[PDB]
């Protein structure tokens, strides 16, 4: 819309008697204070987890048409936007847990996830489905594991989804399990709790995991890798 | 039907959703007191929870006179239930009445026994299929033939919901069967 | 600055509390919930950059200025959250070491990674052994300031 | 608040007699009586909490239940209660619950 | 009196039609206070309001 | 025992009513009485609702009425139910089995209906 | 930068609290509800309706309903508001 | 105060019910049983509250209903609206129907007599 | 003479106090409502992140909307003409005037 006024150039400014300089401002946009107030929380938000602003640009795009259609009037914008700043985190190919981002928002996991397959059907549209290489990177690179871990794991994931190997299973685990196998072949062996801890999964459910994909270890490592450790004397769990 | 021959296995049906209104205003405090194997609980629910032993069903009575009436594993169970309440009811010096008993929603399961590739299915079926597994470990079919919600596993297990009556059960499941059958390991 | 002034600054004095409005129309008992913030010591991360998938590593100036970053680094606070209410309970208290944002880092002094290097490591690094330092690179502009 | 569902014991019964035979006698008033009641009822909240210290662990098969004004009432049959070192057969009982 | 476009020349700057002068920001204010002030006075308004 | 804490109940109440008998000026014989008297004593129709063709929806009136039941009085910490499967945490219970006296400060169950 | 839980831990506690009983409201026996109000007016001449259900335990609507039927009430400066079952 | 308050309803139900006969204080509290709210309550109750209410009617000895002891005639003054120069009183509708009757009744023939409404 | 270090340390202590306030809002409208309290969550870690990083860029001295006329060319662009620009640019100091 429009301008604003302050200050008073310190001389007549009538408070007259009272203190009152000049004249205070005035709002102009309340109607849709609101959506502004979405975008602070989803910039925020955005930068807890440090993403680029071209994800947080299209994140903000996403919201804005999904409130001007009006559909999901009845739920909190910090629902809508925790949605929002999902799907356009996984379209733009580089997904993030539902754990992840609940842990920046105030919203919990449920209702964002909620949110979400009901934006989808709003925007009447879809999204690609999660593999496991999508966070192969993240995870190893903050474990401080180095490059060669990770080019491991990656095949050693990649091998065991290939295989079907972990028919009912969500990729977030079997990739903390490949980890976890990678880490303990390697020097820098990391604690289950530590994974479980950057994960979000239970620190049970890698090892279950794990024995799952233990029987056929030997056979899903690349051939370029050196052990630390000898398989035969790979520790269970 | 041939194509209903191969996954005839036919589904089962192994829950039914049904209302009835008894057309009267009902005291449920006076109700839930007096009447045995019930409960209500006012501080935290607004109705009084019913149950009868033969064919482990439960019944829901509002204040209104309605009532919803499930866990029969036959519409036959459901008119059987939805009776045996409104005779208790009844029972109860209440003007009960059998009025408007209607099937709301049909619950069925079956079991195709080989192993299904789901990243195809959700790929075929974009605009249609939903799997998350990071929200549920089993995808979301919403078919538009007879409007129903199905949950397909790994394990080959399958659940069909949304249903009114039987008829549709069949037709969702003749229809999909084709292409998991495609989608076989 | 660093080695003294943002610690002098958290290490202020306005620790900061909070009191709840209680037994409004009516209470008697005994709780309007009380909650006290203080700060502890002051951390600084060399300069590090954190890719779009997430990934965090180091940055190096010749780096910073091809694609347009800005060389900063993050800052981390210990932060204390201190239950002494009217009187249930005391002790219940946490301590916290939180990421609150991040401040630019003036080129080759020693929070830089230019700062131990020899000739040599500088040479390989891309970065000229004969360059002064001591200014900004934000949105890969070198920004110095004036006395 | 204590609960006066012990009033309704057969020790609290017994008590109640003897007073309503003091009432007979009038040698005492009915509000009296009614002070007696709470604080017996408070002595005997009281030396629960303090005194009684053994558990006992059960399984049956229920018959039929009630829940109302927060009180819930059961009725079981063949119940089986067990103690760390005792067991009790029965063939019925009645569980009034408050809390 | 409203001045006409061309002397507010729409500053453009890249954008799209961006450039609302600024001379049209103090105008849109002076039309919404004023439409406000006019719809106040159509119905009932206390005196010091009003001034 | 627990007779025991019936004495130990005993001797708090008549203790703790002694002063409100004091209070309305009542004597300490009648506080005696009471005592012993306690003492002595503890030792359309077509299709709108032709629902009678469906009567007998119970297998008794009640069964309270029989007095064979044991009582029991106890406070409870959960409540839990599963199907036919109903879990009890209960607490603070006073028992009477076959005249038999007994008591718990907590108790845990199962049952099926 | 923090484990991202399913939801914030104390969120949780605040869930269980919610989850505490209190939630639904006893809107039943209006004359105990009534007796309630005349226990009001008993203390002081008015109240703040944010009071009135705080001290009744009652839904706003139905607090409402009933303070339309036995009583009135008077506004003071910026829309504050308190109500009052007609003192004579 | 409050049994007072619930003395007022139980007038103001009475005259809902069609009745403004005057009763004693004893016939309302047996009615309400009120009567045994304590000699002091009763005493003042008849000699405080009913003398502190400028509205109550006082009438053959006796108090009744109740926000009205004058003017209760339960149609409108004609009379003064005649006169041009002083004619005024429209009011609100709410006191009218809780002066007497329901306003239906009396408003088929007042449709064309008198009266007028406005959504105010 | 004011160098990178007290020029630094004003920018720095205002915005650490506007972020202090950030935090009292966010605490106090919780509590408010009652018992979920997250310190994570209501840092808003962009008042520091941005807040040196505008000023340094632009050169436009403290916080924005009221005051800031009082400074303009506290930051430049480091001209990099030969070896002496930069080395004598660095070194250069300025005296605030008409």
């Amino acid at each position: 819309l429009s301008t604003m006024i302050g200050k008073g150039t310190g001389a007549a400014s009538f408070d007259e008697f009272g203190n009152s300089k000049y004249q205070n401002r005035r709002t102009m946009s309340s109607s849709d204070r609101a959506m502004m107030n979405a975008f602070k929380e989803i910039t925020t938000m955005a930068d807890r987890i440090n993403l680029p602003r071209n994800i947080v640009d299209r994140t903000n795009n996403l919201f804005k048409q999904v409130y001007e259609q009006k559909s999901l009037k009845g739920r909190a914008n910090d629902a809508i936007a925790s949605a929002c700043l999902y799907i356009a985190c996984r379209q733009e190919g580089v997904p993030r847990t539902f754990k992840e981002i609940c842990a920046v928002s105030r919203i919990s996991k449920k209702e964002i996830g909620r949110c979400f397959k009901l934006i989808l059907k709003a925007l009447e549209t879809s999204v690609d489905l999660i593999t496991t290489g999508d966070f192969m990177s993240r995870f190893c690179s903050n474990l401080c594991l180095p490059k060669q871990v990770q080019m491991a794991a990656t095949h050693i994931a990649r091998k065991a989804v290939e295989l079907d190997l972990v028919p009912g299973r969500s990729p977030i685990s079997v990739a903390a399990a490949a980890i976890y196998m990678a880490s303990q072949a390697s020097a820098e062996k990391r604690t289950q709790k530590e994974i479980g801890d950057i994960a979000g999964v239970a620190d049970v459910t890698i090892r279950q995991s794990y024995r799952l994909i233990y029987p056929r270890a030997p056979d899903l490592f690349p051939t370029d890798f050196k052990f630390d450790t000898p398989v035969d004397k790979l520790p269970q769990l | 039907t041939p194509a209903s021959e191969s996954s005839g296995i036919v589904p089962q049906l192994q829950n039914i959703v049904s209302t009835v209104n008894l057309g009267c205003k009902l005291d449920l405090k006076t109700i839930a007191l007096r009447a045995r194997n019930a409960e209500y609980n006012p501080k935290r629910f607004a109705a009084v929870i019913m149950r009868i032993r033969e064919p482990r069903t439960t019944a829901l009575i509002f204040s209104s006179g309605k009532m919803v009436c499930t866990g029969a594993k036959s519409e036959e169970q459901s008119r059987l239930a939805a009776r045996k309440y409104a005779r208790v009811v009844q029972k109860l010096g209440f003007p009960a009445k059998f009025l408007d008993f209607k099937i709301q929603n049909m619950v069925g399961s079956c079991d195709v026994k080989f192993p299904i590739r789901l990243e195809g299915l959700v790929l075929t079926h974009q605009q249609f299929s939903s799997y998350e597994p990071e929200l549920f470990p089993g995808l979301i079919y919403r078919m538009i033939k007879p409007r129903i919600v199905l949950l397909i596993f790994v394990s080959g297990k399958v659940v069909l919901t949304g249903a009114k009556v039987r008829a549709e059960i069949y037709e969702a499941f003749e229809n999909i069967y084709p292409i998991l059958k495609g989608f076989r390991k | 600055f660093i080695q003294m002034s943002v610690q002098r600054i958290v290490e202020d004095a306005p620790p900061i509390d909070l009191q709840a409005e209680a037994q409004h129309a009516s209470g008697e008992v005994e709780e309007p919930p009380r909650y006290l913030l203080k700060f502890e010591q002051i951390y600084l991360s060399k300069p590090t950059h954190w890719e779009r998938d997430g990934a965090p590593s180091p940055m190096m100036p010749n780096e910073a200025r091809l694609r347009n970053l800005t060389y900063s680094a993050p800052l981390y606070v210990d932060i204390t959250k201190t239950v002494i209410k009217e009187g249930e309970e005391q002790l219940q208290t946490q301590h916290q070491k939180t990421f609150i944002g991040k401040i630019p880092i003036m080129l080759r002094s020693t929070y830089c990674l230019l700062n131990g290097l020899t000739d040599r490591d500088l040479c390989e690094l891309n970065e000229c052994p004969l360059d002064p330092g001591g200014y900004f690179i934000i949105n890969g502009s070198e920004k110095v300031l004036i006395a | 608040m204590a609960y006066q569902l012990y009033r309704n014991t057969t020790l609290g019964n017994s008590l109640q007699e003897s007073l309503d035979e003091l009432i007979q006698s009038q040698q005492i008033t009915p509000q009296l009586a009614l002070q007696v009641l709470l604080q017996f009822d408070k002595a005997i909240n009281a030396a629960l909490a303090q005194r009684v210290r053994n558990r006992v662990n059960f399984r049956g098969s229920l018959n039929t239940y009630r829940f109302c004004d927060n009180v819930w009432t059961f009725v079981l049959n063949d119940v089986e209660f067990r103690e760390v070192t005792e067991l009790i057969k029965v063939d019925k009982v009645k569980i009034v619950a408050c809390d | 009196p409203v001045p006409p476009l061309s002397v507010r020349p729409a500053v453009v700057m890249q954008g799209s039609a961006r450039n609302q002068d600024d001379l049209t920001h103090k105008l849109a204010d002076i039309v919404k206070i004023n439409n406000q002030l006019r719809r106040n006075e159509q119905n009932g308004a206390a005196a010091h309001v009003i001034a | 025992t627990v007779p025991k804490l019936y004495r130990s109940v005993i001797e708090d109440v008549i203790n703790d009513v002694r002063d409100i008998f004091l209070d309305d000026g009542v004597d300490e014989q009648v506080l005696m009485e009471l005592k012993t008297l306690w003492e002595n004593k503890l030792m359309g129709q077509v299709e709108e609702e032709p629902l009678n063709s469906e009567d007998d929806v119970s297998d008794e009136e009640g069964q309270e009425l029989f007095d064979t039941e044991n009582v029991v009085v106890c406070q409870y910490d959960k409540i839990h139910r599963s199907k036919n499967k109903w879990k009890f945490h209960l607490k603070d219970g006073i028992m009477n089995l076959n005249g038999r006296d007994y008591i718990f400060s907590k108790a845990i169950g199962d049952a099926e209906w | 930068t923090n484990y991202k839980p399913v939801a914030n831990h104390q969120y949780n506690i605040e869930y269980e609290r919610k989850k505490k009983e209190d939630g639904k409201r006893a809107r039943a026996d209006k004359q105990h509800v009534l007796d309630m109000l005349f226990s009001a007016f008993e203390k002081h001449q008015y109240y703040n309706l944010k009071d009135l259900v705080d001290i009744t335990k009652q839904p706003v609507v139905y607090l409402k309903e009933i303070l339309k039927e036995i009583g009135v009430q008077n506004v003071k400066g910026i829309h504050k508001n308190t109500w009052e079952l007609k003192p004579e | 105060f409050g049994v007072l308050a619930k003395i007022v309803n139980y007038m103001k139900t009475r005259h809902q019910r069609g009745d403004t006969h005057p009763l004693t204080l004893d016939e309302i509290l047996d009615e309400t049983q009120h009567l045994d709210i304590g000699l002091k309550q009763k005493q003042w109750l008849m000699t405080e509250a009913l003398v502190n209410n400028p509205k109550i009617e006082v009438i053959d000895g006796k108090y009744a209903f109740k926000p009205k002891y004058n003017v209760r005639d339960k149609k409108a003054l004609l009379r003064l609206l005649d006169q041009h120069d002083q004619r005024g009183l429209g009011g609100i509708l709410l006191e009218d129907i809780e002066e007497a009757l329901p306003n239906s009744q009396k408003a088929v023939k007042a449709l064309g007599d008198q009266i007028l409404f406005v959504n105010r | 003479l004011d160098l990178a270090g007290p020029l630094l340390a004003f920018l720095f202590r205002g915005m650490f106090k506007n972020l202090l306030k950030e935090v009292r809002i966010y605490a106090q409208k919780f509590i408010d409502r009652g018992k979920d309290f997250n310190l994570e969550l209501a840092i808003k870690t962009r008042i520091i992140s941005d807040g040196l990083k505008y000023s340094l860029a632009t050169g436009n001295w403290g916080d924005q909307k009221k005051a800031h006329q009082a400074r303009a060319g506290v930051s430049q662009v480091l001209n990099r003409l030969t070896f002496a620009s930069t080395l004598s640019h660095l070194r250069r100091l300025n005296s605030p005037i008409g």
